[PDB]
């Protein structure tokens, strides 16, 4: 019947009572399920680890008192519980971990799978300096047209022609596609490399397994350099 | 270090707070410590036999 | 949804029914309204827009960019008050803040009592009613810095209930002496101690105590003798509840060190008759008290 | 005897996988292959009285549990195990569960183990203060003091002798001091006081956390912030307090901001390593908080209300003494909750 006021948390007198209480809850789970084996897909480097940001954890983990090393300790225990084998996990672990998943469920993604159009053409846009290029890639025999003109007519420099061919040379498909490139703005170099960038982005639809090789060659990276007003 | 006085006399210092009225409510430990007095002699004691031999 | 005139005529004013009828004849019932994510035309809350809010809407009769009255038909002829008072309660007092209606009425003793109760758990009533505070030293000290001499106010105060409890407190402030005294009063209450008193009027026997450079010689006195001691010691005795005392200070007479030395002497240099009796296993009789007993 | 029951489910489970696998096969087939041929069949077919039954029974069955339903609302162990086929070998997960079955039944056949020390049992099965012997204290290493070169001669009266370059603490006195300290913890627990267990040496957290849990107390294992007691409003005012009844259950009453800023002072402080926690001890003295501490031969006894002479460097000795104090608190708590029931 008699009532008294007491500290809410067992860690009240510690430096960060809120962080220590949360760590204790996770430590209890890691002790109760010490035996459960961990994922063997961890070697496969499963791409799932959506934990809340340091600032988001500071709302619940002591605010200003929260130290970076304390946040690092939270992630080492959240990941360890998360990496328990999915088949052998239980509700208790998942319930505790749910509160730490970055909230991104009410919203959706903005990416729709790219596909060939009604005529079998892959359309991509590329930009370099002030130049832009819109290319139409279709399966063919290596025919190229730049603004309706022959490649040797539009681009006089062989290095510009070699830049356009490089993405097709990476996937060894120089004679497997017809390119109808349209370019405007900047000069010959900007247009040739803008076409290069656009062909690389259009080739991924024909075989998405070659994106990694295209990225590694550097043709899918938009070149950011532009004329800078002297400051 | 000097033999401290204030750690073992918490009951007597607290009792002065309660008698004067500076402290309104008796602490929960107060009755327990009163029934179990601390040892406050802190003396050096002679010994007249080696317990081993 | 399209509603019959009957229903709409029981909620909306007659003047607005014609507009509702025309809108229900121009907007087809199967209109699929879309939400704009570029321009927010409507407010962030629901509103039928049938009533003019006295604050969130333009004041009727006031000139402004979208005033529909002719320039010779405005109805604001008095300009001594704010035209649009704040809505609702009439204030925007933040949650947890109080309107400073009255300023300069706080009692420093009550301010000390509230803070100490929250920080240490002492009773506010005892501090504000039972304790008497007396400043003993009030001076200005200074520190020489690269920027220049930085002055500070130093206050030494004694508090007591005149019934055995006395405390000494010190305080420093670079701003004003009142702040230094407040801190000293705060410190003094925290340092409150009980001092033994023989017959609640004097000390037990005589005391010869050395506190740093101060040599204190205090002698107990007969009832009605009064306080015949250094002025610093006098104030402490008043707060502590000592009525009869004689004494002399030798060597250093630094006020600060006399006050602290006196407090130390009253606690570390006295022994009650009861404590002497128990330690020695003997009975100690006050002959003067027995002479007047039954 | 009842295995068939499980077999009946597995049959459906296998059938369900078959239905799903070929539902995905038809998701690849172009509509031009199936749709026109399917529609043509209906154009060449005539519905019968029975066929129509399902023409509307399925329409409602699909207009009731698929369209006009609430998408949301406003085997217990290892329920996510994917069993392997009866012909296939055990999966890695099944082998783990197969081993766990063996561990419970067979793995402990052949002998029992007696008179062997298990470190965890000091924390989870501490003895009662009345059953403690000199042998038990000695087995825990409580008698092993510091080097005679590091002697703080104020501990002279606790010393039994010197042996192998260290001072041996008199366990007869340790037992008497421990019993006195244990009774104090029991009293404060039975009175409803706040008991704080402070220990900042590596490894002490586990013992400290369990001691607080079984006494409904508090602990600090990381760092004692200087001023936690004397400067409590600047350090601990922000943290949350709660009101509880005589059964230690949250009353749930919202607390006025006045009640949530007041200092919440411990009624009793237990310090495992006082030589490294002078700050806490001095604050306890200033705040009139009684304290208990393990006093090694180089430690000052007068700084604490109730010293316990004993080795403070070994986790076994500390956890042994902490366990005894923690169980004493538990008994006090159980006696307070019992008097409330009756
Ligand atoms: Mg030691």
């Amino acid at each position: 019947l008699p009532r008294r006021i007491v500290p809410k948390l067992a860690t009240f007198y510690s430096a960060n009572p809120n962080h220590e209480d949360r760590i204790n809850r996770l430590e209890r789970l890691l002790r109760k399920y010490i035996k459960l084996p961990s994922q063997n897909n961890n070697e496969a480097q499963q791409t799932k680890a959506p934990w809340i940001s340091f600032d988001e954890y500071a709302l619940i983990g002591g605010g200003t008192k929260l130290k970076p090393t304390q946040y690092t300790q939270l992630l080492y225990m959240l990941n360890k519980l998360h990496n328990i084998d999915p088949q052998l996990t239980n509700d208790e672990i998942t319930s505790e971990l749910s509160q730490y998943y970055k909230k991104s469920s009410m919203l959706s993604n903005n990416i729709k799978i790219k596909t060939l159009d009604e005529f079998g053409r892959s359309i991509a846009v590329g930009k370099r300096k002030s130049s832009t290029a819109k290319v139409f890639v279709v399966r063919g025999t290596g025919e190229i047209l730049v603004n309706g003109r022959q490649l040797n007519d539009y681009f006089l420099k062989m290095k510009d022609r070699e830049s356009i061919m490089y993405p097709l040379q990476v996937i060894e498909s120089v004679g497997k596609y017809n390119i109808f490139a349209t370019t405007s703005g900047g000069g010959p170099t900007g247009q040739a490399e803008s076409i290069m960038h656009a062909i690389a982005k259009a080739l991924v639809v024909f075989n998405p397994l070659l994106k990694s090789r295209l990225h590694k060659a550097g043709v899918l990276t938009r070149d950011y350099r532009h004329v800078e007003r002297k400051k | 270090m000097k033999i401290q006085t204030n750690a073992v006399n918490v009951l007597q210092r607290t009792s002065a707070y309660l008698k004067s009225g500076l402290l309104k409510e008796t602490p929960a430990w107060y009755n327990v410590v009163a029934s179990i007095p601390p040892s406050t002699k802190f003396t050096r004691e002679p010994r007249f036999k080696n317990p081993s031999n | 949804q399209h509603y019959d005139e009957s229903l709409l005529s029981r909620y909306y004013p007659e003047s607005l029914l014609k507009s509702i009828k025309l809108a229900q004849q121009t907007i087809p019932e199967d209109t699929k309204f879309r939400v704009s994510r570029n321009v927010e035309f409507a407010p962030p809350y629901l509103d039928d827009f049938t009533k003019i809010h006295p604050f969130w809407d333009y004041k009727p009769g006031m000139p402004h960019l979208h005033a529909q009255e002719e320039n010779n038909n405005f109805s604001i002829f008095r300009w001594d008050q704010v035209q649009q008072p704040l809505p609702g309660e009439g204030n925007i007092l933040p949650p947890g803040v109080s309107l400073p209606n009255d300023g300069g009425r706080k009692s420093k003793s009550a301010d000390v009592a509230a803070g100490l109760h929250k920080q240490t758990g002492v009773d506010p009533d005892y501090i504000t009613r039972k304790l008497t505070m007396k400043p003993l030293v009030m001076k200005r000290v200074s520190n020489q810095t690269g920027k220049g001499k930085i002055a500070s106010f130093y206050a030494l105060v004694v508090v007591g209930d005149k019934n055995g409890m006395v405390g000494l407190g010190e305080g420093k402030s670079r701003e004003e002496m009142s702040k230094a005294i407040f801190k000293a009063h705060w410190d003094a209450v925290r340092n409150l101690k009980e001092i033994p008193r023989y017959e609640n009027r004097t000390i037990y026997g005589d005391i010869d105590f050395r506190y740093h450079g101060v040599k204190l010689h205090l002698r107990s006195a007969k009832p009605g003798f009064g306080l015949r001691v250094n002025h610093v010691i006098f104030e402490i005795c008043e707060c502590a509840g000592i009525k009869d005392l004689s004494g002399k200070v030798y060597k250093s007479r630094n006020d600060m060190n006399i006050a602290k030395g006196t407090i130390e002497a009253f606690t570390k240099a006295q022994k009650t008759l009861d404590e002497v009796a128990l330690g020695r296993g003997k009975k100690l009789v006050d002959v003067r008290k027995v002479y007047y007993s039954s | 005897p009842n295995n068939n029951d499980e077999v009946m489910l597995l049959q459906q489970k296998l059938l369900y996988d078959e239905i799903r696998s070929e539902l995905k096969s038809l998701s690849q087939v172009p509509e031009d292959e199936i749709l026109p041929e399917l529609k043509k069949s209906l154009e060449q077919d005539k519905l019968s009285d029975k066929e129509q039954q399902l023409e509307a029974e399925l329409s409602d069955f699909f207009r009731n549990y698929a369209l006009l339903n609430k998408l949301f609302d406003s085997t217990k162990p290892y329920p996510n195990l994917i069993p392997s086929a009866n012909d296939k070998p055990y999966s890695s997960q099944e082998l783990f569960l197969r081993q766990l079955n063996h561990s419970m039944r067979t793995a402990k056949l052949g002998a029992t183990i007696s008179k062997v020390y298990y470190p965890h049992k000091d924390i989870f099965y501490p003895p009662l203060p009345e059953n403690i012997t000199v042998e038990s204290l000695m087995s825990a290493g409580v008698h092993l003091g510091q080097s005679t070169s590091l002697w703080r001669s104020s501990t002279q009266s606790y010393i039994y002798g010197e042996y192998k370059g260290i001072h041996i603490i008199d366990l007869n006195q340790t037992l008497s001091y421990l019993k006195r300290a244990a009774k104090v913890v029991e009293g404060v627990s039975e009175s409803g006081g706040i008991i704080l267990f402070l220990g900042t040496r590596q490894g002490q957290k586990r013992g400290l956390e369990e001691a607080a849990k079984k006494t409904h107390g508090y602990y600090v294992s990381t760092r004692w912030i200087p001023g936690t007691l004397t400067n409590s409003t600047e350090i601990s005012g922000i943290w949350e307090k709660q009101e509880i009844d005589s059964n230690d259950n949250p009353t749930e009453r919202a607390l006025s901001p006045n009640e949530t800023s007041k200092q919440v002072k411990p009624d009793l402080l237990v310090v495992l390593n006082p030589t490294e926690n002078r700050n806490a001890l001095l604050e306890a003295i200033k705040s009139r908080v009684p304290t208990i501490a393990i006093i090694d031969t180089d430690s000052e006894p007068s700084l604490v209300t109730y010293p316990i002479p004993g080795n403070d460097d070994s986790l076994r000795s500390v956890n042994f003494l902490l366990g005894v104090l923690a169980r004493a608190g538990q008994r006090g708590l159980q006696n307070r909750l019992a008097r409330n029931n009756e």
